[PDB]
């Protein structure tokens, strides 16, 4: 019953053309198109399965190809139909000047994204440096404070002795080190807190820069699809 | 971590000429001492020594010479500074300070565990830490690997260690193709025999025509003769290129190459004794971590009767805006490779604010049908519902996780994985190619999972277990064999191979089209399988590799493979597919495999191996996915490749003193003129520390060249806005004027150099082809590397301009012709034009395959001698699909008037000419060379879809190849389609002889 004018038939789209239809659809989608005969594809268990149209297997009951897919009816089918319900408009002039306002949209939002990404990279890869940067401190700390614990276990019998020779420059010398030692703990400790402080305000700076690209790139692949849309329209409906 | 920058501090690119530093003396005592950027540490130690004494409790203190320096590095260690004749601005110090210890632990172990970790970019001791037992075992398992390698290069010493150090430079086959034996005079060649006579070291020269099938030997037996015993070695003039194995003279590349270019082969004699004198015997010793201790009611798959269940918990959070999305879930899904062994199952829709599932998801699969490479691969989506009763789909983070540990155990109880950001361009909902495993960041969105428990440890059977035994067609199975690994296979001709799969054997080649008609999700089906490939003939190296890609990821499979390649695969072979096999690493399961111990074995007995091996390694350590792995693999190189270890660690520290320096120009000196930065690179240049890193290295572009000198005078910072520098240094070998004086190398920081790099692999490989087939399309596959993120080396060809700069300097459609007239006056001309010609058809078909970028006046460049080339290739296959949605295959070397008028000689009617006619024909040759091996260059690229290139991330992407190949046509409508997209391109001109039959 009729042939070309079927919604699963497809004609010259090509298998990554079906694979992007069939994608995440449910057991039993399909469509036919052109072989390399034609090509009923059929989704099953996550993957598209290819079934040649000689008739499977021989001799056949093909009547036409319409008796074959009908005999099936192999549940859902994918419709040329309300594909062609995005483009609206009846002129080629009137298709033409959407299509150039969609492609001017897409670039515009396609050099968003590309700038979106770059900083997304960037911001990324300077948290990860401040990071180690952090552990580095956490680590240059622990040794100036083990300077601490040093000075304290030695000077403490040295400066007991001191007192007893009365040689009290030799204690303001030693508590003179002991002064540039704790006031250079204290400004590598704050230097850490300020990278501690930079690295928090990054870090949610970061996550900003993924909930704005999260936003984007469903919008952008409706706005490419709309685009492609037009495109394949003005392409059908102009000579060829 | 891996080091933030190659600056000298943190947040301080250069350290200035005097620098404060903080010295903290083993009494408690702190001394701020001024140092010099460049002074060592002996000095440092003696004038802090020295100014210590002006301190209390310096009697506490010992002598200078009892004590070592300490301090934190970049990459937040803590190392001990046993060499103290480095200079504090190579010390990688975090802030400048310095501790003064006593040396402690094992000295030497210290000593090359630092040296490993400044080639790997990474401290040694952070593997010591990780808790998983499958990176420790790895680490002490993959000894074995090592010690093999090095016993069995001490096995014929010192010829064995020669043979390691300089490997012959050999083709896979003795076999010379016609036309280059056509070059030669009744079967024998004209070669140079020099030698260096002592005491004055004077140059003696000795011409000898000879059999071009002469053994290295037969050729020092003629130069004796030209006044046995085989005492002496050949050597290439100019480079440390050696003929040490009995290979016939024109099998070693360099020969090869002067039939074909008509050059002069110089060789030098030398005494065998003089290069086996200056060889160290290479010494692998056992690390610590193998020499220390660890470890401080089981089912079988196939009794477990049950389906398979997977619980979602929650999720800690994700990043998305509430006023622009509606619900989030967990999609999931159980592979194969990228194929599901059952349908996709998704949890409920939850909200973005509250990511909590407690959702037990069913899978329809029966745990005994699980395969052994089963997988979990989830996501965690988004859902948009704005727009009509249409919904828009987008990943937000990603996972993938093996169901089966290393030690065959399926996975059970509770889990927490920390998820990956999506891949740039992946629009997918998952990723079943990326990587397994958890994200080292944990400051990522942390999925909690939870697997059934039965009891007990469920193990996978054992193999015994698993060998369970429960004439019109031999023409169509050919016909399927012959189809490229992209074809489609319909269910009938999988039902077909299947039932064929006995008689399957016959075609050998046919392995990858029955692995795919096998049902995975059925252990009746695989235990059938894997039967099969245990007694399955071997095939080709080229073949092969196809199940090494991510759609073969089963470990009897793979390991079928990796034998193909151990009995059959030649170091020619290895070498030139090397990028290849480094990348399909990341597919494999697990750290301990069949792949990455024979390629370590390779590395590790050949140090030309070793050497790309350890840079396609070393450049991808910034990448997180497979830094572990990658880390891993490169500690037992470094740990057992002997000496090359101080030769890599010299490049190492050469790249990062050229980072550093692009870095200051890329940042802090951006916004000013070009001679203000020149005279900024001047002056760093000619520091000694700079000097002393950047001269007398191995070239990381082709280790057999020697960067002695640099020629200061003619560094520079190139205009393009990127600020690549040129580089000039002197080759320091003693012939070095037969070879070149020059090795000029651009460094570029800042674009990504892997895309470029394939490009130019795969022209060599075409190159070949044609080369091989009696086609004399010469190609110019220069050198680039990457040596990092955004980084690497491009060599310069000399003697070469771009046509913009030929178009300048004197313009009109003729200026090209006459600027060839004028480099090539009198009898030199004709072969100025052949050679054209000859360029230019290999670049037109090569392009067209790959869909190239666009190609114009400033990325196409001429060799004075008339050699064409292309350059910064950039793009290649559909570029454009997404930007512009227009379905073509492009011609990015569409042939200019400018190069039609070279081909003719100048001629007014340039198609309808003799000159052109040859050239059409060169290409519909090529073309059909290149399309005869396809199934090679499909999987070459199939093997690259994990590799993070963007325009290379599915199956589909690689479609391209089959569009511009023509391989759903017959041979002769290939041909049709190729001349029709020339003839579109050029508006005209594109004929051939016969229709029909397509018979002259
Ligand atoms: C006058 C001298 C003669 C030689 N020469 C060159 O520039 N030779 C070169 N060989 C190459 C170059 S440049 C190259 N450049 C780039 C960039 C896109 C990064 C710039 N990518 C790739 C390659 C590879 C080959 C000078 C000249 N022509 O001005």
């Amino acid at each position: 019953m009729s042939l070309q004018d079927a919604e699963w038939y497809w004609g010259d789209i090509s298998r990554e053309e079906v694979n992007e239809k069939l994608r995440d659809t449910a057991d039993g989608t399909f469509l036919v198109r052109d072989a390399s005969d034609y090509t009923l594809t059929l989704r099953k268990g996550g993957n598209n399965k290819l079934i040649k149209i000689f008739g499977f297997s021989d001799p056949l009951t093909f009547s036409s190809v319409v008796e074959l897919i009908n005999h099936y009816r192999l549940l859902y089918p994918v419709s040329k139909y309300q594909q062609d319900q995005v483009v609206k408009e009846d002129n080629i002039e009137a298709v033409g000047k959407k299509l150039h306002e969609y492609n001017t949209q897409f670039q515009e939002k396609s050099r968003e994204y590309d700038r979106l990404y770059e900083e997304y990279t960037r911001t990324s890869q300077e948290i990860q440096m401040k990071r180690t940067a952090i552990e580095a401190f956490n680590e240059t700390i622990k040794i100036f404070e083990e300077q601490c614990q040093t000075q304290e276990r030695y000077s403490k019998e040295y400066i007991e002795k001191f007192k007893r020779e009365g040689n009290e420059k030799e204690i303001q010398r030693i508590m003179h080190n002991y002064d540039k030692l704790k006031s250079r703990i204290s400004e590598i400790i704050d230097s850490r807190r300020r990278l501690e402080e930079d690295l928090k305000k990054q870090a949610a700076e970061y996550r900003e820069i993924d909930k704005r690209m999260n936003s984007i790139k469903p919008d952008l692949i409706q706005l490419r699809k709309t685009r492609d849309q037009y495109l394949m329209w003005l392409t059908q409906k102009g000579v060829r | 971590p891996p080091r933030p920058s190659s600056g000298e501090l943190w947040g301080i690119h250069l350290m200035p000429p005097r620098i404060l530093v903080e010295c903290l003396l083993p009494n408690g005592m702190i001394v701020t001492l001024e140092c010099l950027r460049e002074a060592t540490l002996i000095t440092i130690k003696h004038e802090l020594f020295k100014e210590a004494r002006k301190y209390p409790l310096h009697q506490l203190l010992q002598d200078e010479s009892s004590y070592i320096f300490v301090s934190v590095t970049q990459e937040a260690e803590r190392e001990e500074f046993f060499d103290e004749t480095r200079r504090l601005c190579d010390l990688r110090l975090f802030q400048p300070f310095l501790k003064v210890i006593e040396p402690v632990g094992n000295r030497e172990e210290k000593i090359l565990n630092r040296e490993i970790g400044f080639a790997i970019g990474m401290p040694v001791c952070e593997f010591d830490m990780v808790k998983d037992p499958e990176v420790q075992d790895f680490r002490r398992n993959i000894l074995n690997v090592c010690k093999e390698a090095v016993d069995l290069r001490d096995l014929n010493s010192p010829h064995s260690r020669a043979m390691y150090v300089y490997p012959p430079n050999v083709e896979s086959s003795p076999e010379l193709p016609k036309h280059i034996y056509n070059k030669l005079d009744k079967g024998q060649i004209i070669v140079v025999i020099w030698v260096i006579v002592s005491p004055n070291n004077d140059k003696q020269k000795y011409t000898l025509k000879i059999n071009h099938d002469c053994v290295p030997e037969q050729v020092i037996a003629e130069a004796i003769r030209k006044k046995y015993q085989g005492k002496y070695i050949l050597k290439v003039c100019g480079c440390d290129e050696y003929f040490l194995e009995k290979y016939p003279l024109s099998q070693y590349k360099y020969i090869r190459s002067c039939i074909m270019l008509g050059r002069m082969p110089n060789l030098m004699l030398m005494a065998k004794e003089s290069l086996y004198s200056q060889l160290p015997m290479d010494c692998f010793t056992m690390p610590s971590y193998s020499r220390r201790i660890s470890t401080a009611s089981t089912k079988s798959l196939w009794v477990i009767n049950s389906a398979l269940r997977i619980k979602i918990l929650c999720a800690t959070y994700v990043n998305v805006n509430i006023r622009d999305i509606d619900k989030i879930y967990v999609r999931t899904g159980i592979y194969h490779g990228g194929e599901p062994l059952c349908d996709n199952v998704n949890t409920q829709r939850v909200p973005c604010s509250n990511p909590r599932w407690n959702e037990w998801l069913n899978y329809d699969i029966y745990i005994p049908d699980l395969p052994r490479a089963a997988r979990l691969c989830l996501s965690i989506c988004s859902v948009k519902g704005r727009k009509g009763a249409k919904e828009e789909h987008c990943p937000l983070a990603w996972g993938n996780i093996n169901l089966f540990d290393y030690t065959d155990t399926l996975v059970s109880g509770k889990m927490a994985l920390n998820l990956w950001p999506v891949p740039h361009g992946l629009e997918d909902l998952l990723n079943p190619i990326g990587v397994t495993g958890s994200n080292p960041n944990k400051e990522t969105p942390c999925l909690e999972l939870e697997f059934d428990w039965f009891s007990s440890v469920v193990k996978f059977p054992d193999m015994s277990v698993i060998e369970e035994h429960a004439e019109n067609d031999k023409e169509q199975l050919k016909a399927i064999s012959t189809r490229d690994p992209l074809s489609e296979i319909t269910e009938q001709e999988k039902d077909f191979l299947w039932s064929h799969r006995h008689y399957c054997v016959t075609i050998p080649e046919i392995l990858p089209k029955l692995l795919l008609s096998v049902k995975w999700n059925s252990r009746d089906e695989v235990a059938q399988m894997y039967c099969l490939v245990k007694d399955w003939p071997p095939i080709k190296p080229e073949q092969a590799m196809e199940l090494l890609d991510c759609n073969y990821p089963d470990p009897m499979v793979r390991g079928f493979a990796v034998r193909c390649l151990e009995k059959y695969l030649t170091d020619d072979k290895l070498s030139q597919y090397l990028i290849q096999l480094v990348q399909v690493l990341k597919y494999e399961q697990y750290l301990d495999n069949l792949l990455v111990r024979f390629l370590l074995k390779k590395a590790l007995t050949n140090q030309r191996i070793g050497h790309f091996f350890f840079w396609h390694l070393k450049s991808e350590m910034h990448n997180k996915t497979v830094s572990q792995r990658f880390g891993l693999l490169l500690e037992s190189y470094c740990r057992a490749c002997g000496m090359y270890l101080k030769h890599l660690n010299r490049q190492v520290e050469a790249m990062e003193k050229l980072i550093n320096l692009t870095d200051i120009l890329k940042q802090e000196k951006k916004d000013e003129t070009q001679k203000v930065q020149m005279k900024f690179l001047v002056e760093q240049m000619r520091r000694p520390d700079f000097m002393d890193a950047l001269q007398g290295f191995l070239s990381p572009l082709n280790p057999a060249h020697q960067l002695g000198n640099l020629r200061l005078e003619e560094c520079r910072i190139m205009s393009s806005a990127k600020r690549p520098l040129w580089l000039n240094w002197e080759n320091p070998d003693i012939m070095s004027e037969l070879l070149f004086q020059n090795n000029e190398i651009i460094f570029k920081n800042g674009d990504d150099l892997r895309q470029d790099m394939l490009t130019l692999q795969i022209i060599r490989i075409m190159e070949n082809i044609w080369q091989n087939q009696g086609l004399d399309l010469r190609m110019l596959p220069y050198g680039c590397l990457s040596i990092g993120d955004c980084v690497g080396l491009i060599e310069v060809v000399r003697n070469s301009h771009t046509i913009m700069q030929i178009q300048c300097k004197g313009f009109n459609s003729h200026t090209l012709h006459q600027w060839l007239k004028d480099k090539n006056k009198g009898e030199i001309y004709d072969a100025a034009i052949d050679l054209f010609t000859r360029s230019c058809a290999g670049y037109c078909v090569a392009t067209f395959i790959l869909g190239i970028g666009d190609r114009h006046n400033s990325n196409i460049m001429v060799k004075d001698d008339g050699q064409l080339f292309h350059i910064d290739f950039g793009h290649f296959l559909d570029h454009k699909k997404k930007k512009f949605g227009y379905k073509r295959e492009r011609v990015p070397f569409v042939l200019t008037q400018d190069f039609l008028i070279v081909i003719s000689k100048g001629a007014q009617e340039c198609t309808k000419t003799r000159e052109f006619e040859r050239f059409q024909e060169m290409c519909y040759k090529a073309y059909l060379a290149i399309r005869q091996h396809a199934n090679l260059f499909i999987n070459l690229f199939s093997m690259m879809l994990g590799s993070g290139m963007p325009e290379l991330q599915s199956f589909d992407d690689i479609a391209y190849i089959r569009k511009t190949l023509a391989l759903d046509k017959t041979e002769q409508e290939a041909l049709e389609y190729f001349m029709k997209q020339m003839n579109d391109a050029h508006h005209g001109g594109w004929t051939t002889k016969m229709d029909w039959i397509f018979h002259t």
